RNA sequence: AUACUUACCUUAAGAUAUCAGAGGAGAUCAAGAAGUCCUACUGAUCAAACAUGCGCUUCCAAGAAGGACGUUAAGCAUUUAUCAUUGAACGUUCAUUGAACAUUGAUGCAAACUCCUUGGUCACACACACGCGGAAGGCGUGUUUGCUGACGUCCCUUGUUUCAAUCAUUGGUUAACUGAUUUUUGGGGCCCUUUGUUCUUCUGAGAAGUGACACCAAUUGGUGUUAGGGGAGCUGGGGCCUUUCAAAAUUUUGGAAGGUCUUGGUCGGGUGGAUCUUAUAAUUUUUGAUUUA
């Protein structure tokens, strides 16, 4: 997986950012959520393959300011799907996240 | 009685105008008088017919439910008809 | 065109909205309306009229369409030829300006009246 | 209501375009308040001439539109 | 005794409409003027197998991309040629015209 | 019933067509009317624009210039001069091809504005009516004017110069008249 | 402005929530109509405005949306640039006579550049998940009215923001300290397109004002502007908390009062207008001659 910085969080909602990123980036996982730290920050996730993708990188925006590319730091739930159990592993990572 | 956009084309009384009709001819001159069941009387008249040719009328009267839409000039815009607030000057007795 | 136009007004809360008018031949009329009447005659402002030429409504059969404009302006359309009108773009000034701006207009004018009461003595 | 303008017409040579391709030339008899329109000697046009008659009158759904041939 | 009345007891309830051009509309009354000038939000609408006006006049409407979806269309009276209610309203309850009534009573 | 005449501020007690055509020719009628579609103009015309200016967020801008503000009394002076430049602009057309073909056999006929036949009936139908108390026709040919210079014509007048730019012409022409 | 003269014209109708009772019009015939009509009467639904919420929903910065009634551009491909009569030569060509836009176009396919107008180029932050005030709509609650409106407050500032110093006041702790507010000085940033260097006028930031100003025509006539922000007083709404009273089985509901926060403001009429009925389903817009047979 992938992780793209500064990509202009007042786009839209959900779906819509979706649609626009997937449009100037013309993948199976576009996860970018609404919270307040995760912002300007997104996570593609399609292995070999998007890291050839990630080599392909120079990408700008389609609000404007151009968008820094990086290797994701753990994975996505998608790798994690590809890879096999995990619904254990979800439930102690949701046992950590009310911690 | 009449309502806005009729008291519009009784304003535009004298100045260039274009008129389609529903045949597709596009009339257009100096607008001598419009009545209010829009029956409209026009002068130097520069005719557009449905094949493609243009001719040339003096005097022509172009009949009311037969005008597809009628363009008047530009400035109309700012019109006093358009004021949503004007009041009245104490209406006759 | 995401406009999301208000669910409950019709024409005379329409006001200032442009419209797209369309009409009995399939001619579109684009423009602000400014005003309408009990037979539906608009008037319609900076208006643009299209059609689609007869070779390119193949193309429309079961997409770019060379749909042509002429540019009409100030026009005043008949309630006779037209079928259905539809709203294209929100107007420029916002409810609170218009609210305002109403406001304003009432204000001049009962001013005007002042002056008249005052033109009168 | 009105009736209408065609008093600067009343005995001059008009030329009723009909219905779209009718085209009608006489002199303005009369006129009601429909525009229904009595024409003297008319003498229809086609692009072939053809007479029609002494007098005429003419539905004012039918008429749509008409030109002063005589100069004003 | 005109029957715009009826379809004046119609707001926010699901129609379908077929106009005098061929034009299929789907989508819920709003109102409805005394000369029968429907305003309609929410419309999809379609036109049935074809009329080259019909072609046009669908087109342009914005949102073609035959269905064409549309926030809220105006239709002119003389331009609905027939429309069609929904089977789950029952006629028996709109028809009786309390305006008609009083008339009875004012007879 | 009633017609309310929005630039007379004025009724029609009851609404018939002879006293809507006599009000719309009527004189009052018309110098109301005109000076509304003057006044609207130069109202819009003189309504500054005024924009949001949505200003954006921004090391080279070493360099810094001064600005030219003016008198209030110097702002009013100078505005004042170009309103009447701009309203000097919009009126002139030129005169030219008049003056130019002032002997012509045809400029009777042709340049005397109502002999043109295609806009020649307006003019005599354009004519207001002249209530009130207190042209170079077709008849001209060319033996009427049979030789120009006999009966001395003015010359060509001298060609209009910027008063802005007067300073800097040519001294001393060649070739004194 | 006044007078005189002439010309033209003088009234479409009705209703303004709907339904059911209370009472009235206390119904002119031997105890009673039925109905229909009105209402500061009540109850129910609907409509409109205002306020408040919705842990509503969506949209808001070199690019994105829209446009070019611009070009590259005679880019490339295709098609078309009248009829009739007479004569001659082998359907065609030429000549004569009579009648009635444009090829550099038109149509199709794109593609690129340039240009244009708009927008929170906000506040926060630049980080490893699985914020307030804007704009548009939907829903809910509450108030008010059954159409609408016309006719018969004070003060400060208007380049802004931040930091330090000085002084004044107020509170707390033991003359010292801390915090808040106001004034002055200075520095830094941003901005001055505020394009006329700024609600109007004047002067080169200051001064005055809230009928005046600005301006076009010929003192008269016409149009526009008189603003924006902040705070206080007062008032409206919502949320929380406390007290009291009532009801139901410690809890729930309703009313009142106080405190705190947030948002907003500072009777009549032959009157007209708006909406809806009726003339009005017969040639002029709504009761069909625009699925081309
Ligand atoms: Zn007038």
């Amino acid at each position: 997986e992938n992780y793209t910085r500064l990509l202009l969080k007042h786009i839209n909602p959900n779906n819509k950012y979706a649609i626009n990123p997937s449009l100037p980036l013309p993948l199976l996982e576009v996860s970018i959520s609404r919270s307040s730290k995760m912002t300007n920050q997104a996570f593609l996730t399609f292995q070999e393959e998007a890291d050839r993708f990630l080599e392909k990188y120079t990408a700008l925006k389609v609000q404007g300011r151009k968008v820094r590319m990086g290797k994701a730091r753990t994975n996505s739930l998608l790798g994690x799907x590809x890879x096999x159990x995990x619904x254990x592993x979800x439930x102690x990572x949701x046992x950590x996240x009310x911690x | 009685m009449n309502g806005i956009p009729v008291k519009l084309l009784n304003e535009a009384q004298g100045h260039i105008v274009s008129l389609e009709l529903t045949t597709g001819a596009t009339y257009r001159g100096k607008l001598v008088e419009s009545e209010d069941s829009m029956n409209v009387q026009l002068r130097d008249v520069i005719a557009t017919e449905p094949q493609g040719a243009v001719t040339h009328m003096d005097q022509i009267f172009v009949r009311g439910s037969q005008i597809k839409f009628i363009v008047v000039p530009d400035l109309l815009k700012n019109a006093p008809l358009f004021k949503k607030n004007s009041s009245r000057p104490m209406p006759p007795i | 065109s995401k406009i999301q136009v208000a669910h409950s007004s019709r024409l005379a809360n329409l006001i200032d909205y442009k419209l797209r008018v369309l009409t009995q031949d399939g001619r579109v009329y684009i423009g602000q309306l400014m005003a309408f009447d009990k037979h539906m005659n608009l008037v319609l402002n900076e208006c643009i009229e299209e059609r689609v030429p007869k070779t390119q409504l193949d193309k429309l059969r079961p997409l770019n369409i060379k749909v042509e404009k002429r540019v009409l302006g100030l026009t005043i359309l008949r309630g006779e030829q037209i079928l259905s009108t539809v709203v294209e773009d929100k107007p420029l000034l916002s409810k609170k300006e218009r609210l305002v701006r109403d406001k304003k207009e009432k204000k001049q004018a009962q001013k005007q009246t002042k002056l008249r009461k005052e033109k009168e003595k | 209501v009105s009736t209408p303008e065609l008093k600067k017409y009343m005995d001059k040579k008009i030329l009723l375009n009909i219905n779209g391709s009718r085209k009608v030339a006489g002199i303005l008899r009369g006129y009601d308040i429909f525009l229904n329109v009595v024409l003297d000697d008319a003498m229809e046009i086609n692009g072939n001439n053809h007479q029609l008659g002494l007098q005429t009158v003419i539905r004012g759904n039918s008429i749509i539109s008409l030109e002063a041939l005589d100069a004003i | 005794m005109k029957l715009v009345n009826f379809l004046k007891k119609l707001r926010n309830e699901q129609v379908t409409i077929e106009l005098k051009n061929g034009t299929t509309v789907w989508g819920t009354l709003q109102s409805v003027s005394p000369q029968m000038n429907a305003i309609l939000t929410d419309v999809k609408l379609t036109l049935p197998q074809s009329n080259g006006i019909a072609m046009a006049s669908l087109y342009l409407t914005g949102g073609q991309q035959n269905i064409a979806s549309l926030q809220y269309i105006n239709i002119r009276g003389n331009t609905i040629r027939q429309i069609i209610l929904p089977d789950s309203l029952n006629l028996d309850s709109l028809l009786v015209d309390q305006k008609q009534l009083n008339s009875l009573r004012r007879s | 019933t009633r017609y309310y005449c929005e630039y007379c501020h004025s009724y029609l007690t009851h609404d018939t067509l002879s006293v809507r055509k006599s009000h719309l020719v009527g004189k009052n009628h018309l110098r109301i009317t005109a000076d509304y579609y003057r006044n609207k103009a130069r109202d819009i015309i003189n309504k500054h624009n005024h924009k949001r200016r949505h200003i954006g967020k921004r090391s080279s801008q070493n360099e810094t210039l001064k600005v030219t503000c003016l008198s209030n009394k110097e702002k009013r002076h100078i505005m004042h001069v170009k309103k009447m430049n701009q309203k000097e602009l919009a009126q002139t057309s030129i005169d030219t091809l008049k003056l130019l073909y002032d002997g012509s056999p045809g400029y009777s006929k042709v340049f005397v504005d109502a002999n043109r036949f295609d806009i020649g009936d307006l003019v005599k139908a354009s004519k207001l009516p002249q209530r009130a108390n207190e042209s170079r026709s077709r008849d001209e040919t060319c033996e009427s004017n049979p030789f120009p210079r006999l009966n001395n014509p003015k010359k060509l007048e001298p060609p209009k110069i910027l008063s802005q730019w007067s300073n800097t012409i040519p001294k001393t022409s060649i070739f004194y008249s």
